[PDB]
């Protein structure tokens, strides 16, 4: 299994942007995909989780409302969608998977897979 | 006493009183990484939880002390694990694995009890008053099953369900618990799976499941808390905790939910192992994996003959009944490269090479009593002289073939050539000569020579390319070898004449052989198979297991008829000889040396 | 307010009160592994710490929010740290780098203060009321010394002693304490190094100091305690807690340790970045790494004109100047493996290879404002076009000349073809010609073309057998190169005559080259070393640094001359080409096309 | 750096016994060498620890009087001395070390290098 992101690029204040994480050398169908994020000089912080098969989605506090995980009938691929963004959004936003559908989603150590991260600059 | 609840989240166990004022403390435990399933031995005082990010079950006291980890080997998706606290057994559920399995509540005697047929266990519970077993499935299609405490009469109990989840028994009401995850349901049935009750069904999202008196409780994924309600109307709803983010298991613990009776309480029932629960309310003693019981009922004897096949870190083994039980992996520590295994079937141990080690280990099936035999060197194949309590083994290194007794005292090289390159080898010592595959540079050999090295002779030396792997049945004369580039397994007889390809299709790599009886077992690394072929002739080529990664080696151990054992002339201490002992075709013995040293006139003794 | 002690210990900051004397709690704090060294700042009611296992300095509320990590990059083993209360600026001493730095409490305007002479700094204590910093060292001969709070008139205070620890300030009495481990005493004297006291000589293993009022408190880890006595005498001796192992650090939190004055707590010291307390009580302006401080004495200018040269998994700068500053490691994150490196003087961004990821990225200096530009194919070497805003990048896997906007949109493929193997890569847009080196089977190549690939030329084919780096200097017309193999670095005229040697002596792995002003700069992988010949012939070939692995590549930036830029045809809009702008030798220019597009009858645009 | 424990086998109980590590790339001026044990279903314990520059020793409860850590003057080997041995000393003794000197050495996580660990099992 690897991931990649993309749709990282610098953005204005208000504005909105789509992320992406292709996926490859499975079915996922007993994935879950999580988003996470990383500012310098921060923890790194829980953004948004999904269950492949459920449909089952999960939020932190600080993007509710304003962010949205989704996932590709066709092409093996979540996006996360990102309105109202404000400058403190700004991060690199990582993809991650584990093949377990039910567990803490904001426990970045016990996830298996994890992609190159890409970064969204929020002026 | 009093009761309290339990619940796990993150790496931490915790407590919650009922009486009291919520005393939200933590269970001092160390080494935990993600805790999921829970469940208690009152009488003990003690808790069991699974780790799925460790795949280990351990226990502990309530105050921290004596922590186990009491299954530690072929664990991948530890979900459901439920005490019985009658027997004093441990039964656990792994999704990866698709098997229910029970132990001792220390660990010991480990054993399957459901492995064919069962797609992806969840949650598990049992009731041994009366000898049932209840678990849901996440399968193809979603159900609760049904079976005996000892993996008989598996009934499917609740057909029409979604993937359930904490699944929890009211003993004193007969009734069923469980959270529909996919349907966010709180549903309970009878103990027959019949008149189906919606207890809650504008919960947000129910997950762990537990229940107490009047009252069930359940975490909430998306309130971030733990509630409680009565467990009939499903009204008089209350928080017991909130900003309790991602709870997995929770449990009452209190005696009351631990009561019953049955006569593995009483004597274990007799049993020499395991005594396992079995409608209604009686019990049958079980044995552990690939044990017999013995015509007692009460007694499990060891398995006399199986196979052993190893991956790149593990060593599994593999008997062949008429239950056809499963495979299991051997409690070996700190494997990490497996390149060849062998067998001594006088003090049954493993033997074993260790490529990325570069080292020669030794240790019995239970793990323990490990050491190392051989310790730069690059030990390739190995074969042991069960007579001579001796190994060979080629170094791949230095291209020779060395010998060392069973404790690590060397012997000494008994074969060493300028171009010489020694891999695979297989020891004769009833007719005292050895076989080992020489990959010399584009001219590739399988040469035969005395077991101190004299007497070299060339088998075959057409057609092939990359002799990767040896077999030999001295009761039938027959060498067999697998080569992996031409993709075939030919035979031959021990004299060399009369070599014939058996199998040369539907062949990818073959890097292992061994021989039952009649059967030619071999491993195809590439397919992930192990495959087998009737050398009698009556029956055809059969597949025994699929999907096996990163095979390396197999292994065939037969029982040891000992009067016949010590009829050999070098079992009663190497016939006098200082180092090697060499059975002569008149069936006396004689002595030699390794290369390093000469016999003297004594002609039992070597020296410099 | 009220005083309490906070110590550090495994991955935990508790809190002990000395109204109770007892109340152990811990500070909420996530991510930590290792805490070691402890401060505060009891005005922003902030502690900070050091961790050694994750190589960084932190910092937090007493809350437990607000948890920011103020230096994550370029540290070792951060023994010693301490905090400016009065100039709002955080101090540092690395083990492992040899350095004390100083930075504002939240982390902007990194600077390096002590680096020339220094071995293994460990404990570290500030006086800002007087403007001196004291530390020990556990160099080659032990010591304590002392220095303006600048870096500036370091001196050694204390050379009679110990590999010395925990060492405090009594800012009432003027008394300095120590722990020496090396003799397991704890040890005093004045703010000038005299009059040596012995405070206590029985102790089993003190280690961590801390003084507050009318005592001293210590941690032994040998009685797993905290422990206080009399500062003066030594007795009246109590244990404030026990069953306390290895405690690392202990401190007072109370406002009465951080009293005093200057000028730097009033408005900065009208600083524009860095406030630095001086003797008596005075300060002096400071400036981030590599910046100067401007004629005012109070603002700083960045630096113009450096060396950058890349590792595996770090990019550094390097200035020369007569302080010789010492190089810093830029911070960049989530490099793997850096292959090459480039620099846009325009918008001031570095760019990079990275092999394990197989991408071009781009960043700014301080790691802000990320971008991948390209992203199977692999990268090898790439070459800036500022002019046109182009980047040309060699690909390993197809073998192309690959052209590709800043902004990360493709402009094509100039060069591509059957036995070519395009390596290292360097762009001359003042002439219109590009210069790669192609590594044909057995037939290793140093070629040019016009930047549109046509006017293909091989300048040289023999005494080549791995060229592997290329630079150019367009003013003095001249392209050097550099041969793994036959170790030696050469140059020629940019029409391919008078081809010389430059070095071919005490070479092992030259992997990078560039030019400085007349200095031809290279790094040595196999040697970890960074040197220099003067192209003038005036000086000679010295060393700048040596020590350093894994050596990647090198690139110097000269200070971008906007005139003499904007004068380039192609500055402007690309000269009208819609996609390559080629310079003539009448200076003005043409227009080109990629090879899968051709140039229009307007010759500006291509079509396919 | 690489570590290579031995001298494991098996001895009655009362009896003694002497472990050993060898050392390569021996940057030991810098280090601690530590000892540790894991017995079957067991959490890893710290049985000794000392600095190779400065001769400092610490020793865990179940061990004290009984083991002793000590250094080679030309070989570049830490010995464990094991008196008087109990049953419940059986584990695999495992040798690890660290490029730092004064820290928690009970602390396994942060021991930087690790041996293949030798068997003691004790009758
Ligand atoms: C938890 O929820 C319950 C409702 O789901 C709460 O009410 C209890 O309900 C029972 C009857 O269901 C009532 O108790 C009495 O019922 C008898 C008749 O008893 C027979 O019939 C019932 C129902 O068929 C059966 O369960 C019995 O075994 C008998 O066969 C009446 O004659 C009485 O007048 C009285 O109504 C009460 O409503 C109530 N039981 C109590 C208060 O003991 C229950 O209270 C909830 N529990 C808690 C702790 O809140
Ligand atoms: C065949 O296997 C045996 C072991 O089963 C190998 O013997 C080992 O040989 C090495 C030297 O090659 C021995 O090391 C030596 O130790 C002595 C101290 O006793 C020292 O004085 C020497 O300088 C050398 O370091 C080692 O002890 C020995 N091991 C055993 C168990 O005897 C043998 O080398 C193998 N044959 C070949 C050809 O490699
Ligand atoms: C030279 O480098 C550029 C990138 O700097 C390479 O362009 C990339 O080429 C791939 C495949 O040719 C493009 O992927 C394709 O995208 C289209 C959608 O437009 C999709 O329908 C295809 O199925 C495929 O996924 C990719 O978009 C493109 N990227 C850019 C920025 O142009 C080019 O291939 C390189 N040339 C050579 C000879 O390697
Ligand atoms: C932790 O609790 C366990 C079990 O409660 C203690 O083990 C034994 O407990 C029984 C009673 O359940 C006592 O009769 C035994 O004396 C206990 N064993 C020993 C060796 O004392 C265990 O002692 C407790 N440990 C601590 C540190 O409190
Ligand atoms: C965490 O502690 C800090 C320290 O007071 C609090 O943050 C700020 O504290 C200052 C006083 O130094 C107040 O003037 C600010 O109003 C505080 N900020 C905010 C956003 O309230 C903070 O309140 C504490 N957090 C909690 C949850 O108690
Ligand atoms: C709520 O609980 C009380 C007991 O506290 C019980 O008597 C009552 O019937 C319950 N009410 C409802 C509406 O369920
Ligand atoms: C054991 O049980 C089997 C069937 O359950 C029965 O045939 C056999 O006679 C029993 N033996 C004894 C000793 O109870
Ligand atoms: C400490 O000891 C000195 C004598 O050396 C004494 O004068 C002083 O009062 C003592 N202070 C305390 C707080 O006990
Ligand atoms: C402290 O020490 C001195 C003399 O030892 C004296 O003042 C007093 O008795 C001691 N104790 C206290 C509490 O001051
Ligand atoms: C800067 O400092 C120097 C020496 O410290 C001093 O001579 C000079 O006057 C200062 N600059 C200004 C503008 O005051
Ligand atoms: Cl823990
Ligand atoms: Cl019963
Ligand atoms: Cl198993
Ligand atoms: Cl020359
Ligand atoms: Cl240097
Ligand atoms: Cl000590
Ligand atoms: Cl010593």
């Amino acid at each position: 299994v690897q991931l990649q992101e993309s749709g990282g690029c610098l953005v204005q204040a208000g504005g909105s942007l789509r992320l992406s994480c292709a996926a490859s050398g499975s079915t996922f169908s007993t994935y879950t995909i999580g988003w996470f994020r990383q500012a310098p000089g921060k923890e790194r912080e829980f953004v948004a989780a999904i269950h492949w098969d459920g449909g089952q989605t999960y939020y932190a506090d600080s993007v509710k409302g304003r962010f949205t995980i989704s996932r590709d009938n066709a092409k093996n691929t979540v996006y996360l969608q990102m309105n109202s963004l404000k400058p403190e959004d700004t991060a690199v936003y990582y993809c991650a998977a584990r093949g377990r559908r039910y567990f803490d989603f904001t426990y970045s150590d016990v996830y298996d897979y994890w992609g190159q991260g890409t970064q969204v600059t929020v002026s | 006493p009093e009761a309290f609840l339990l619940f796990s989240r993150r790496a931490d166990i915790r407590r919650i009183s009922l009486e009291t004022n919520n005393n939200n403390v933590a269970i001092p435990l160390t080494g935990v990484k993600e805790a999921s399933a829970l469940d208690f031995d009152v009488t003990d005082n003690r808790i069991y939880w699974t780790d799925i990010s460790l795949k280990t079950i351990s226990r502990a006291f309530m105050n921290g002390s004596a922590l186990e980890h009491v299954v530690e080997f072929g664990l991948d998706y530890p979900e459901g694990m439920a005490v019985d606290w009658l027997g004093k057994n441990l039964y656990w559920a792994d999704t990866g694995t698709n098997r229910i399995e029970v132990s001792k509540l220390d660990g010991q005697h480990r054993q399957v009890l459901v492995w064919k047929d069962l797609d992806s266990p969840r949650a598990l519970a049992l009731d041994p008053a009366e000898g049932f077993m209840y678990w849901t499935e996440w399968g193809g299609k979603p159900k609760i099953d049904r079976a005996a405490m000892d993996g008989s009469e598996r009934t499917t109990l609740v057909p029409n369900v979604g993937r359930a989840n904490g699944l929890t028994i009211d003993y004193a009401k007969r009734r069923l618990y469980w959270t529909d995850l996919d349907t966010n349901l709180i549903e309970s049935s009878n103990m027959l799976g019949l008149n189906r009750e919606v207890i809650a069904d504008d919960l947000p999202h129910p997950f762990g499941l537990t229940q107490y008196q009047d009252y069930i409780y359940w975490t909430d994924w998306s309130r971030r808390s733990i509630e409680r309600a009565n467990k009939t109307s499903g009204q008089n709803r209350t928080i017991i905790q909130g900003h309790l983010d991602y709870v997995m298991d929770i449990l009452v613990f209190h005696s009351s939910r631990q009561s019953g009776w049955n006569e593995c309480a009483s004597s274990n029932g007799h049993c020499s192992h395991l005594c396992l629960a079995v409608p209604v309310g009686g019990f049958v003693c079980g044995c552990p994996a690939h044990y017999s019981l013995n015509a007692d009922n009460r007694t499990c004897s060891a398995p006399t003959t199986f196979l052993l096949f190893s991956q790149k870190s593990a060593i599994n083994r593999m008997v062949i009944d008429e239950q056809q039980s499963p495979d299991i992996i051997l409690p070996i520590h700190s494997l990490r490269n497996v390149r060849a295994i062998d067998y001594d079937p006088l003090d049954k141990q493993l033997y074993w090479i260790d490529s990325r080690q570069n080292m020669i280990r030794k240790a019995q099936e239970d793990g323990s009593q490990g050491f190392t035999v051989v310790v730069e060197i690059q030990p390739y194949d190995l074969s042991i002289d069960i007579y001579s309590r001796y190994i060979y083994w080629t170094c791949e290194a230095t291209n020779v073939i060395n010998v060392t007794r069973l404790d690590g005292r060397s012997v000494g090289v008994v074969l060493k050539g300028e171009q010489d390159r020694p891999r695979a080898v297989v020891v004769n010592p009833e007719k005292g000569y050895m076989y080992f595959t020489n990959l010399q540079e584009r001219s590739p050999k399988i040469e035969r020579a005395a077991l101190d090295g004299t007497e070299r002779e060339v088998l075959f030396f057409s057609g092939l390319s990359k002799p990767i792997a040896l077999a030999l049945d001295s009761r039938l004369g027959k060498l067999f070898w697998a080569d992996s580039d031409l993709r075939r397994i030919e035979s031959s007889d021990l004299s060399g004449a009369n070599r014939i390809v058996l199998e040369d299709s539907n062949i990818l790599q073959p890097v292992g052989l061994t021989v039952f009886e009649n059967w030619l077992y071999w491993i195809d690394k590439q397919q992930q198979m192990i495959e087998k072929i009737d050398m009698t002739g009556r029956e055809g080529r059969t597949k025994v297991q699929a999907r096996i990664a990163q095979l390396s080696d197999i292994h065939a151990v037969k029982e040891l008829n000992l009067q016949e054992y010590r009829q050999h002339p070098c079992a009663q201490d190497n016939g006098g000889c200082s180092h090697i002992c060499l059975v002569k075709g008149d069936g006396t013995t004689r002595c030699s040396c390794p290369m390093h040293l000469v016999l003297l006139q004594d002609e039992l003794s070597c020296g410099a």
